[PDB]
Formats: structure tokens, C-alpha cells, sequence
């Protein structure tokens, strides 16, 4: 999903 | 928000979850701590969705390959077993749950696919994939068929794609090379072409999935299937006289199943980490713990030394291990996610005839190696170096130097003490973002970039 | 990929590395852990190149000034000595290895330059730089020379450049002001002018480097040299009757050497961090460990309290510490790397007459040397990234490639010389023309460099530049 | 090698070639010059293959859209009619054969698709594409069907794809913008989705091609077909009571057929250019010349003023022109070749279910706009400028300056009098080349690049 | 895209363009073909920029030196006059418009600089450059000055730089040796030193440009100027009693002006080539055609035999031709463009004191100014190509775009100032920060430039740079 | 397209 991929990105962006 | 004072466990619906709930019942008698076992659909995809928000199960069960991607996203708690507990399990099972030197899950059991065959229909199972066509012709004349297995999950056809030289990520110097993907080589093409041809020649049906295959086999309608240890239980019930044997060869080469290690990871957001550790170490990873689950659905070769020494006798376990030895332990790297999705698509598209084998596997290659990303990256790298060139040229004492962060933003040369803004990246990990919003990074007073970059304002476009 | 279950150690070829290998030999006897001591050329530049890829030594030894940039780049593992161990070493030595409040290396010894002189040729070494010209004239008449020392490393001329007011970064309020650089002030200019004038007047030679100076001093051909404690050993062997004394003043002011603390850092990517710690704490930082290295090449004033109390006696150590006091502990900030590169170029250019003293130091102030290197470099970087782009585009979205071509390639990369190695088939030996420019030196481009793409689709680590001449 | 003293003519097999051979017979009686008329398969593809070698027909017949591509490759001779002859033909038909200001072919006739319908099965043909589904259901119950037309050629479905806003190349400021392709917009998606849905719903079959469609209609088996003027002849023979009318609307918008101009171009390699000019001007573009062809297979609206004035009466010609007016004259640019092939693929893939409509039309956009090449080009442009930057930087009197030729080779800064070698490009126009071979270009003594670049050594890489 | 059925003509703003429009007016009466005469700033640099894209004027007027580079780049149409027409013009004027054996333009008139002096302030103009300093001192005492001329265009100081031995490209064996440049020799150095000294000694002002000089001379404030025939018209109006004479010597040697031949070239991309030819041959290159332009601003010694025989009488034309003879016809080779840019920079830098004469002319010899301009430029070119690459990649192979979001964009381009305009939606007004550097001048980057992406998916041709200021 | 686009390409490479 483009839903699943966006929220999992949100993690890496909170991280970095 | 996970509930404090209980344990919620997720495991796949094909595994021995009623056995697990029994071990959970023993835990509850002892500690008064209610243990709930659930089996949601697509759990390996739901977990990272819900865990991302401080929600989901206290403990998660899956093969180790997904766990690297979980640990990377910071969703798994680090596990802390002592020396004495580590000696109770085989070293190679711990290896499979090691990410970045940290142990991120408990190994439970080793799973490999084997050939399962009906001894009454086939007293002598074929030694090679190549005899299967003719064998199916013989059996269609008896109103039966040769072979049915799940064609919807790449896990099942992989052994055949790998047989003649297909591979996921190339291993060497203790490292998987994520730029070297073997999904589109001669071997992979040969393997998938044979599968597609079986279908073109009507020895298999492209629709065939897990339940179709399982039901056909257990009803005595097909002579052979490909499945794992969890499946033997149902065959026992069905009363089919079955054998479990070595997978057939392809072009003289052994089939190479991707070997899994079923593993238990603790949710990083769970407030019940001690309870989970206590459950896994003192209840599940015991002969009684394992036996309870294994008697529901067989685990395969268990990770616990003292119980595996008993199961090792079973020729079905022996077969499991021989197939495991001819295959390869799955990588646990985060890129496994993208690899499986690419190969799923390739196999489905090639089987349905939407794409030829060559087209299908080409697209798989490009997806699995994230080449769109490498290509894009090197453009951003080029561009950021140019921005530096121009600065330097025009220029000709203490700045933060131009860099490119892991998201692809090029932070220009900036003065000590400056808060720098760049537009949000237009593309990141298959998602497009609104570039009219900014990211923010500080150039510290000492001429070094702050390690944290504020990306809080970058929204996806939905 | 560093090997699990052993220790690889990098130290400079001028230090007591055979001494260190003996300490490594004792560690191996006890633990069974093989310890390899290596001494690569330009190790302080090689380490950040190779460590940046999870490669390189388990332990690196250098003066502390380079460690701040290493820790900044994330290449050093934070060290965790306990209270008792920290009490065993001088507080000011720990200060030198502190970066961002974390301890990033083990202090080993304090290093300062001193005037080394030949007692037979000079019973009374000069008190001042100014008397050296006359002194050389007296000695040229005896087929000898007054002074020789390494003109190729800014570390050696710095004491004189600093003497009358030159400085690296201004220190105040507990901080180095990276915006306040004293490389082009009146004092710095005077210092370098005096040095350039010695050469113009043929009392020294622009070409003079570490070997030339050492060999000339150790053969009794020059009366004085400038060097550190590591150099005493070879002098002992050469049987020159030598003294080690205070550096000469300049315009009345003491020479101000940049004081180094030789330090041991653990690679952040090393899988043997515990072994490294054991080795450093329980084997090296002991009287026996230090004594073993010191007996090979003197370390200077060691960081270890109990052993320094024995070396403190030696007047050569006393001179080291006197010079150290008139000098200044080096900053460890990441900007030290650019500072040294700038001062290296300034000294070389002014010495060879490529630039006036004023022009050289102006460029040092401006950071013009490191900026031009960075300009050329980022062009080469951009170009090799583009070549990569093109390969990837064609590969993925281009016309169906050779069904029966090879499958696995070595990918386009740029080595540290600036050569862009194109995408190449596994097993291929690839030629590229020699780079046109490298480190201010032009080469003959009609010759080739050579590199192997290994059968596994990886590049060989060693690149053959043997054919590249000027 | 074309024969001297005769004329070989190529025209499409659907057109009035026997009529043409009659005009050729009159030419032969008169001049003693043997005129041979052929109709090869895929003639619009064979012509540039064989003409490339100084071979093929003396004259070629096709719609003007391919002729730009031909003239560009230097395959067509420039035509030289006087003022008086130009007045005999409509100006807008000349416009369609003008490439680079040069006239490169003779216009013959204007062709547009129309709705052809069986008046006995359907006395009232639908005004809209949307009624067709229900109409098919009514007819299936009578063992017939509503509509069949060629689904293998993008020419036929185009009108529907264009109806709601799909377009080939955006026209503005007297110029087609080849970077602005309208094959993947909302309109195009809507149009193609309707077609695919007709198929999913079994109102049409994805296999349906020209002959299948023509045979079914002329046998009274299908109520409607979509074809051009050349098809009317066969319907006359079949005795089906047929009408020719305006194409159905889509989303209330008129169907927009790509209008063709049948055109006669002279092969640039032909030794018989005068004979061909004689034949076309004094024989074919006469009322007798045109009438002979039209009586074999109708030409549509002819380019010749004096004969069109007669055909204009025929309500079938009237319908042709109304459909032509609601559509658009085809661009004649070389990129039309790539456009058609991309749309062919999109439609076939979408209809068969190999690809969804969105995937199919995306690829169509990427193909038609040569976007892979634009992207590659700009990389080579970037790289070549970098090569210049490095040169200048290291440098700091008279060289040939760095340039990038139209093949993608970056010629570095070079000394006057130097012969420069570069590896052959790795990719050019969809073909890969052996890069261990070199191209060669001279930097003249006067500090300017030779205009000719030796690319003789660059071989393709093939299977 | 040039308009079919009309003629657009570009000529420099200092020439007789209203005269030319009159000839255009006669052409329109006769043929019905509308003739538009324009005079854009920096037209000799604009033409190759716009003509490179099938755009620009039908006919371009400049001195022949720039035409070789134009022809080389394929921007000029080959001209085809018949024998009879060629006999109507002087052979040496055709020579100047010959490139590669092909004739690439029509010669109009020969231009050379001359000394123009005020007869009331100076009855006897100096014979030598050396007497000018003293002469200025005599005149500063009368609230006047000796000499003012354009110091911003190398064309004006060249005669003095060439006088004692400076040269562009060495001519021999029918060829210009592009490896033999005479911009840094003893003679060139002497000439430029004298000029720089006049300025150091406050007999001239480094700032002085074409308007300043013209206004000062025509107002009777300066005694002498250096200019061409086009300048006489405004002097006639100003009623200053002026003479036109031989340029002063330097170290005894004549000043050596670079002689120009004003020429008319036809744009290769023009669809009106026949019309252009008719206009030039049958309307302009006639006594009436030339006289119309000459009466607006004098042309100099015209290329047309029959009309030159009347102008030859004029002692001003006689002076023009004497200076022309002591100078040298300009090369037309493509390298002239780099030559002029180098000498422009050398003169400006030496005059302003940014560089010594030696340093300035050394760089002129190295071609260092053009090379640097070219370094920065190719970086900006590379960068804008990369921006394009990224757009295209994402567009084509990136995740599915917005169904409802717009369809047609203006594509990433780099304008001639160095601004990279990003991919933008049709109808959008796009801002970019003002460039940091342009033509040796730094600007305030916190201000923006503005450009419209038109509703049709094309960029507006005009770019709004009005807000970009230079800050020191 | 494979063999014929290479024919078209050779013409282009010849004239250029
Ligand atoms: O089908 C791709 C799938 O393969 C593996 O999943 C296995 C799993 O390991 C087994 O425990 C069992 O449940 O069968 C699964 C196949 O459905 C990978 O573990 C998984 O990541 C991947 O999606
Ligand atoms: O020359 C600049 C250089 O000086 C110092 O390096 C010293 C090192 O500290 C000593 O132990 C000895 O080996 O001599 C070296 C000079 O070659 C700085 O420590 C170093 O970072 C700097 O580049
Ligand atoms: O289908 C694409 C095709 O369309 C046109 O060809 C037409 C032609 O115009 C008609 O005269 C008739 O023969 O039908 C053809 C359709 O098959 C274009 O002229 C052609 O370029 C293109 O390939
Ligand atoms: O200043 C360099 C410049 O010189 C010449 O330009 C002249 C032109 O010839 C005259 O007609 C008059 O307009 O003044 C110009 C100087 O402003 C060259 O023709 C030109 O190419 C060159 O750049």
C-alpha cells in the first residue's frame, strides 16, 4: 500500500 | 496503546496457535497474567503499521527475515538472555536473529519446505522437476493430478527459481551486497520458465493457492504437494498415507528453499517486556512449552537443543533438514521486504501470462535492487557536488560543509550558527512529498552539522 | 570488513612499533589472540577513508589533534575506562582526548619538538634563531652545516611561526573560535620570512625532509636538528654525542611547539572492542607495556603516572616538557585537518619561492588550498556519479541487455586519487589513463593505471598506479 | 537499384489500386512507359527500409503523417509544381504535405473515419458511445451485434481516445510541441476505459481486426462499423442497405478522428522523377485520373478542386467532411512514427488485459515522447559540461571547443589539427552499440570542428 | 518562430535606423510586405542566442567581424547575388563577407574611427597622442577638457593599442594564425600604459562611456572625441564647428583602427529569404536606399560603387578612409568574439586599476576572462541539466502522478543570465532568487526574479529581473 | 524494431 509505505517512511524521518 | 499487566501474542494462522494458547494458559495459572493469542491476516504487514504508533501485540511471531526491517524501524525491544540460556539453543539460530550485533528476537524453530507425496498414488516420488509433466499426464488419465502447491506466495516457487542459480542478495565478506540481486539471471529465468510452462501445458493452475492445494492433497486428489512442517498435522488427520522427502532437482541441481527461523520478538512499545521475557524463556522455550505447540502443528527443527534431540529421529524432520541444507538461511536485512514483494509480482504476472518470464523478472530485478533509488541517489549526489563547485568557484573561514543526508537532501555550505531550510524531498522510499514544505537543519556554532534533521513538516502526497 | 577474533593495529612508522608488537606478542600468549601491528604511509589520511566503509584497523595510534574529526565523523568508539583506571593517567592527558564530553581514545604520551644538537660540533647551542645564520657560516667553513630539519611537514616549522604571534585558532571562554585564525598575522609572517630567508641565504634547503635531516644529523654532517623523542633512538645507535635542549627564541620570544598527545582510538566498526580495551588497559598502559615501546622508540612524557615518575628524571624528557610548556596543546576540533593542509601548502610554497611569504599566508588565512582541492574533487565526484547514473539508466530501463553477457559487474566508483573506474565485468582487468593532476603534481596521461574487478563482482582494494610518472 | 525508363508504384491494399493501374495503362499507351502498381504488406514500414538503400518504388502512396519522417531521412524528392497547378488543388491539402517549407508530396484526397451502419438493423444509429452497450444487448438477443471495427490499428480507436481531450502533440505558435504529448490525460484515460469496458462486458472482442470487422458488417451480422471511404465499395457489392454518418459522441464530446491526406511522394533515389511528375500531374490529378481510382475504391474528399465539387454532393462525402472537421489534420512530423507505435501497444495491451488502462497509457506517454532519450540526453549534456569544467579548472590559445553532437558523443576541447577519437555511444535511438569501437572527428587547423563525424565503425549489438 | 510574409530587421541603435525604416516603407508600398526595423541592446550577442532556436530577425546588420562565427554556427543563409550585382560593389567589401569561400552577407559600408575635434576650442588638432596631456592642462584652465571617448568598448582604444605593435591575429600566407596573438607584446603594453597614465593623471575618466563622451563633445565641453561616421549627424544638430581628421600618432606610429564593414546577413531559419534578398538588392543597395539611411546617420564609405563616388568628395569621408588605410580590416573568424571579450576586460581592468597593464594583457593573452566565464557557465549548465534529469526520471518512472493535478508543464531551462527555471505548471508565475553573480557583478540574492509559465505550457520569453540590485 | 531501427540508425550515422 501507499498507506503502509508512507507511515513506515514517517518513522525513518522522525529518526533522522 | 498496549494494555499493562497482560500479554497479547500474534502468530500466523498456519502455525500451532492453540498449542501456544495452552502454554499461555500455564503462564496464567502460575502468574495470574492473562495471555491472549491472536492470528490476524497479513500479520507481518499489520505489525509494522500498528507498532509504528505504540500499538499491537506484546510479542510477535514470524520467520526471522522480516525482523531486520522491524529492528531498523525501532519496533523491536533488544532481548537480554544470559549466557546459560544461550547455551540451551543452537548458535546458528541466534545468528539468524542478530541485527547490528544486537539480538532482536528469540529463535523458536527452523522451517524448510519439503516434497510431500501420496504413497498410494506415488510409491516412488520423482527425483527431478523434469519428470513431473509426464507424471501429470499419467495421473490425469486416472482423474488425479501430479502436483499442487501455493502459487500465490513466492516462498513456494523460490526453491525452483534458486535451483539453477537464482539468488536474493549476493553474500560475501560477511555481508549481503544489496546492489547484487540474482533474480534475473539465467538460473532464475530457467526456473520460472519451467513453472510457467507447467501452467501453459495445464499441469498446474495459476489460481492455485494455499487452501486449494492443501485440500486437494488431503482429499487424495493430487499426488504431490510442497509445504512445511506445520502442514503435517492436517495430513495426519486426513489419513492420506504420505511421505516427506527431498525436493526434486532442476537441471541436475538441488532445489534451494529459503530456510526460515520462526522467531519471537518483543514489541519496543510494550510495557510488559519482563512478562514477555519470562513467558518466552521460562514457559515456551521448554520441552513442555515446545511440545504443546508441536503437538498442535509441528514446528520443524526446534531451536532448543534438548527437544530437537528427540525430534531429530523423525524422518520427516530429517527430510526438513536435508532440504534446509541444500537451501540457504534467509537474509534478515530490511530489503527482504522489497525483495519478496518484487518476486511475488514476478511469479504472479508470469504465471497469469500478463508478462513473459523475461519482462516479469526484469521488473523484479529493478524493484529488488531498488535501482530507481540508486539512480536517483547518484543524480542528487551529482547535483550536490555541483552546488559545492559553484560555491567554491565564486568564493575564490568556518562553515558546515555541503553534505547529502540519507533522505537525499543536499545541505549547502552554511555559516556556523545558521538554521538552514531546504524544500522537502520530492521522492523518498516510493513516496512523493509536498515540496512547498521545508526541512530544517542547524549548523552548529562549532562549524559542524547538528546530527538531528527536522523532517517533521514533510507530508506525503496521498 | 575487520576480522573478528584478532586485533589489527595502525601506528606511524617513526614510532616504536616493534616495541608495540612485543606487547602484542604477550597479549597473544595469554589470550590466544593474534595481534598484527602495521605502519602504513599517510595513515592519518588513510584511516578516515577506509574506516568510513567499516574497514581498517581495530586500533589507531596518532596524536590527538586528528581524533576530534574522526569522532565527529562517527569513526571512533566511545571508550569506557573505570574510575581507578582514569586515576592512573594525568588529567590533562584525558582532556586532550575529550570530544563533546565523551572520551574517544586512550592517551599514551606527550610529544613536543626540541632542539637536538651535536655536542662535539657545538658545545654551546644557540639561544636564538637569529644567531643561526652566522653559525652556519662558521660551520660551512668546516664542511658542515648549522641546522637541518623536516621542511615538508608544517609541524616542524610551526614552533617558529608561532613564536612571535602566529596561532591556529584563538582560545577563549573554554572554546576555540573557528572564526579567529592567526596564520596571517604579523608574528606568523615574521616567523616564515625568517625561515624563507635562511633558505634564500643558503643556510637551509627547501627540499630537506625527514630522512635527509635525520641521516645528515646522525652522520655528524649538520650540527643541529629539530625532532621529537622518537628520534633519540637512532641517534643513540649512530653514536653522535647529542644533547636535547630548549628551542631557540625568535625576537626574544620562545618557540611555541604544538604539543601532541599520542593516543589510541578504537574503530567504531571493529567487532573486537572488548579485546581492544583489554589490550590497551591491561597490557599497553602498564609499566611493562610502555617500557617495551619506549625501549624501541622513546615515547616522550608518558600519560601513565607511575612510569612517568621514572622517565621524568631524564634531562631529555625535562627538555621535552620545557618546550611543551612554552608551546600549547593542539586543538582536537575537526577543523585541524584543514588548518594543517593550509599551513603545509603555505610553508612549501614560500620555501620553494612559488609564492611570497605574504601570498602563501594570505591563502592559508583564506583556506584557498583546501578549497581548490575541494573544487576539483567535487567535479570528479559529480562526473563519476553521472557515469553511474548512465549505467543504471541503461541497465534498468534501456533495451533488453545481452542474454548471454556476464551477469555481475563491479560498479562505477571513484578512488581517492580521482580516477573513475567504469562499470566492469567480474574477472576484468581495467585500464584508465593516469590522472592528469594529483596533489599539485601533473602526470603523463598516456600511461595507464590498473585495477581488477574480482570474480565476485567486487573491486580489488589495491590499485596499480606504478606506471604514473610526471 | 530502381529501373530506368519505367515507374513502380506502391499503394495500400485497401485502396483503389486497380483504378490506379488503369491510369497507369493510359500512361503506357501514351508514353510507352510501363507503369507497375504493387500493394505490399506493411508498405509504410518497408519503404524506409528499402528506400534507404537506393531501392523500392518510384512513387509512394500513404497518408501524409509518415511523409515528414521520410523527408527528414532524405528519402523523398522535392516536388516542383508551378503556380497554375497549385491553384487546381485546395491550399489546406498542400499544407499537409509541406515539410520544412518544402513540398514533399502530391495531395490526393482527404480521408476521415465515419460511422457506417446497417439501415435495416438500425434505422436510427446512436448519437453517443454510451448507448452502444444497451444497443448491443438488444441485438445479441437477435443473434447479431452492435458494433465491430478494427481494434488492432490505433487509427480506429483514436477518435474515441481523442473525444474527451486526448491528443498526440500539442499545437501552438505554428508548432507541434514534441515534449507535450496528450496520450495519458484524463480524456485519453476515459476514452480507452470505455473501449476496454465494452470488451470486458463482451460487447466487443479484442481479436477483432480489419477483415473480421469488414466481413461481419457486409454479411449483415453486425449493425455498425467504423471505416473510411475506401470501404464503401465493398458494402455496395454486399447489398447491405448502409448509411454513413457522424461518429457517436463521448461524454457529450464529438469523436475526433485523425484526418489523413492520401499523398504521392517521389522516391529521392528514383532515376525517373520526370516520368513520375508527368504521371501524377497530367494523368492522376485529372478528373479522369481520379474518377478511375474512385470507381475502384472511393478516395474520400479529393484534393482536386474541379472533381471535389462533384463528389461534395454525395451525403457520404458530406459525412466524411463533418467527421473530418470535428477531428484534426494529422501532424506530419517524424515523431508520428513513434506516437502510433506507442498507442498501438497501449490499446492492444489494455484490450487483452495484459495491462490496465493506466499502466498501458503511462508506457504510451513515455514511449511517444522519447522520454528515455530526453533523460539520457540531459545526463550526457551534464557530463559534457563537467568535462569542460575540469579542463578549464586544470588549465587555469586556439582549440576546438567542447561540444556534444546529435548522437550524444561529447567531443572534448582539442588542439587545432587534431584527429580526435571517442568511444562509440553506448545507446542511440533504441539500439545499443559496441563501445570498444571508436568514432572519429577532426579539429580543423582553423580551430573549428569538421562538420562531418566518422561514425562508420560503430556496430549495433545484436542477438 | 519567425513570421512568414514580413521582414523583421535588427540594426544597432547608433546607426541610421529611421532611414532604414523609410526604405522599408518604400518596400511595403510596392510589395505590401510590412518591414519592421528594431534596435535591441547587445544585438550582436542576442542574435546568436535567439537565432540558435529558429527565432530572431529576418535580416541582421552588424560589422563583418561577428559574421564568421555566425556562419560557422550555421545561423546565416548563403547569399546568391548575380555577376551584375557583384560588379556594383567594391571587391574588397565582398572579401570581408566571405567565409569558407561562401558569401554570407551583403556589404553596406566601410567604418573607421577618426579624430573629431572642436575647431573653436582647437583650431589645430594635435598630431600625436603625446601632446594630449599638456593640451588637457591648457584646456582644464578654461573649464574644458582635451579628449573624451568611449572607454567601455575595446573598439575605441584599439587604434592606440595597435599603433606601436599590438595586433589581434597574425596574418600570413592568406591565413590568420590563431596561435599567434599580439595582445601582450611590447607595442600593446605601451599603448595601454599610455591610456592608463592619462587616467592616473586625470586627463580622462575610467567611467567615460559612449553617451558621456558624445554629450560632452556635442555640448562643447571637451575639445576632441574619437568616433565613427554615424556620430556626425548629432554633431551637425549640436552646431559645434567640428573637424574630422587623422588619428594622432603614438611613438611616431599611426593609430591603427580596426576597420569594419557594416553588413546585412540573412537568418538561416528565416522563411522570407527571397523577400530579404529583394529588399537588400533592389531597395537598400541603391543610391536612394543608401541615401535614405545616410541622411539619418552617415554610413561612412559605402560599398556601392555609384554612391561612393559622390560621398568620396566629403573630406570627412576622406579622413575616414585615410584612417582606414592606416588600420586594418577586421578578421571575420569565429575567434574574434573571444578576442574582443578578452580586450574589453583588459582595458576595463587596467583603466579601473583592478589590474596593472601587464596583468590585464597577460590575461587577455591567456584568454583567462572568457575561460572563467565559461567555467561558471558550464557548471550552471550541468546543474540545470541535472534538474531536468531528476524531473524526467520522477515523471516517467516515479510513483503514479496526481490524476487531478495539471498535465502540461514548462520544462526546466536555464536562461542566459544563469537562472535555472524549474519545471512548472502551465499558468504559474515562478520566482527564483536573483543570481549571485552576473558579468563580474554581484547581486542581492534575497530579491527575486520572475518568470511566467504560459497557459500553453511554454515559458514567457520575457523574464523580469527588475528587482535584482548589485550590492557592495 | 530491432533490426530495422538499426537500419534507420545507420543512415543517420552516415549523414552525420
Ligand atoms: O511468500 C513470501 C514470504 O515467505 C516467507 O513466509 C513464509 C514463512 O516463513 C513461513 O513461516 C510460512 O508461514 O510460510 C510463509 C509463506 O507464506 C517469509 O518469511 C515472508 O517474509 C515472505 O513474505
Ligand atoms: O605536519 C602536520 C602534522 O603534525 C602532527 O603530526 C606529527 C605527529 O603528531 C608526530 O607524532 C610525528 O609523527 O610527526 C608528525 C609530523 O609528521 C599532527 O599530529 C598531524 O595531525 C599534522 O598533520
Ligand atoms: O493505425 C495507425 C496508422 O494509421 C494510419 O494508417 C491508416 C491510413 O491512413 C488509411 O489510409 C488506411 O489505410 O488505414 C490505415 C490504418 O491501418 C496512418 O496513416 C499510419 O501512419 C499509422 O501507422
Ligand atoms: O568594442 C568591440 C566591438 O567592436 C566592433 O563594434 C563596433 C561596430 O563595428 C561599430 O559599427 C559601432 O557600432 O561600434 C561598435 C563598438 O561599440 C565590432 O564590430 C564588434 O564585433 C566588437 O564587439
Amino acid at each position: 500500500a501507499a498507506r503502509e509505505q508512507a507511515t513506515t517512511n514517517a518513522r525513518i524521518l522522525a529518526r533522522v | 496503546k498496549i494494555e499493562e499487566g497482560k500479554l497479547v501474542i500474534w502468530i500466523n494462522g498456519d502455525k500451532g496457535y492453540n498449542g501456544l494458547a495452552e502454554v499461555g494458559k500455564k503462564f496464567e495459572k502460575d502468574t495470574g497474567i492473562k495471555v491472549t493469542v491472536e492470528h490476524p491476516d497479513k500479520l507481518e504487514e499489520k505489525f509494522p503499521q500498528v507498532a509504528a504508533t505504540g500499538d499491537g501485540p506484546d510479542i510477535i511471531f514470524w520467520a526471522h527475515d522480516r525482523f531486520g526491517g522491524y529492528a531498523q524501524s525501532g519496533l523491536l525491544a533488544e532481548i537480554t538472555p544470559d549466557k546459560a540460556f544461550q547455551d540451551k539453543l543452537y548458535p546458528f539460530t541466534w545468528d539468524a536473529v542478530r541485527y547490528n550485533g544486537k539480538l532482536i528476537a528469540y529463535p523458536i524453530a527452523v522451517e524448510a519446505l519439503s516434497l510431500i507425496y501420496n504413497k498410494d498414488l506415488l510409491p516412488n516420488p520423482p527425483k527431478t522437476w523434469e519428470e513431473i509433466p509426464a507424471l501429470d499426464k499419467e495421473l490425469k488419465a486416472k482423474g488425479k493430478s501430479a502436483l499442487m502447491f501455493n502459487l500465490q506466495e513466492p516462498y513456494f516457487t523460490w526453491p525452483l527459481i534458486a535451483a539453477d542459480g537464482g539468488y536474493a542478495f549476493k553474500y560475501e565478506n560477511g555481508k549481503y551486497d544489496i546492489k547484487d540481486v540474482g533474480v534475473d539471471n539465467a538460473g532464475a529465468k530457467a526456473g520460472l520458465t519451467f513453472l510457467v510452462d507447467l501452467i501453459k501445458n495445464k499441469h498446474m493452475n495459476a489460481d492455485t493457492d494455499y487452501s486449494i492445494a492443501e485440500a486437494a492433497f488431503n482429499k487424495g486428489e493430487t499426488a504431490m504437494t510442497i509445504n512445511g512442517p506445520w502442514a503435517w498435522s492436517n495430513i495426519d488427520t486426513s489419513k492420506v498415507n504420505y511421505g516427506v522427502t527431498v525436493l526434486p532437482t532442476f537441471k541436475g541441481q538441488p532445489s534451494k528453499p529459503f530456510v526460515g527461523v520462526l522467531s519471537a520478538g518483543i514489541n519496543a512499545a510494550s510495557p510488559n517486556k519482563e512478562l514477555a521475557k519470562e513467558f518466552l524463556e521460562n514457559y515456551l522455550l521448554t520441552d513442555e512449552g515446545l511440545e504443546a505447540v508441536n503437538k498442535d502443528k509441528p514446528l520443524g527443527a526446534v531451536a532448543l537443543k534438548s527437544y530437537e534431540e528427540e525430534l531429530a529421529k523423525d524422518p520427516r524432520i530429517a527430510a526438513t533438514m536435508e532440504n534446509a541444507q541444500k537451501g540457504e538461511i534467509m537474509p534478515n536485512i530490511p530489503q527482504m521486504s522489497a525483495f519478496w514483494y518484487a518476486v511475488r509480482t514476478a511469479v504472479i504476472n508470469a504465471a497469469s501470462g500478463r508478462q513473459t518470464v523475461d519482462e516479469a523478472l526484469k521488473d523484479a530485478q529493478t524493484n529488488a535492487a531498488a535501482e530507481f533509488a540508486a539512480l536517483l541517489h547518484s543524480l542528487l549526489e551529482a547535483n550536490c557536488s555541483l552546488a559545492l563547485a559553484e560555491e567554491l568557484l565564486l568564493d575564490g573561514y568556518s562553515y558546515c560543509n555541503t553534505t547529502l543526508d540519507q533522505i537525499g537532501t543536499c545541505w549547502p555550505r552554511s555559516a556556523a550558527g545558521a538554521l538552514v531550510e531546504r524544500p522537502c524531498p520530492e521522492y523518498f522510499n516510493g513516496v512523493k512529498y509536498n515540496t512547498t514544505r521545508n526541512a530544517y537543519r542547524e549548523c552548529l556554532e562549532n562549524g559542524t552539522w547538528a546530527s538531528k534533521i527536522n523532517y517533521s513538516q514533510c507530508e506525503p502526497i496521498l
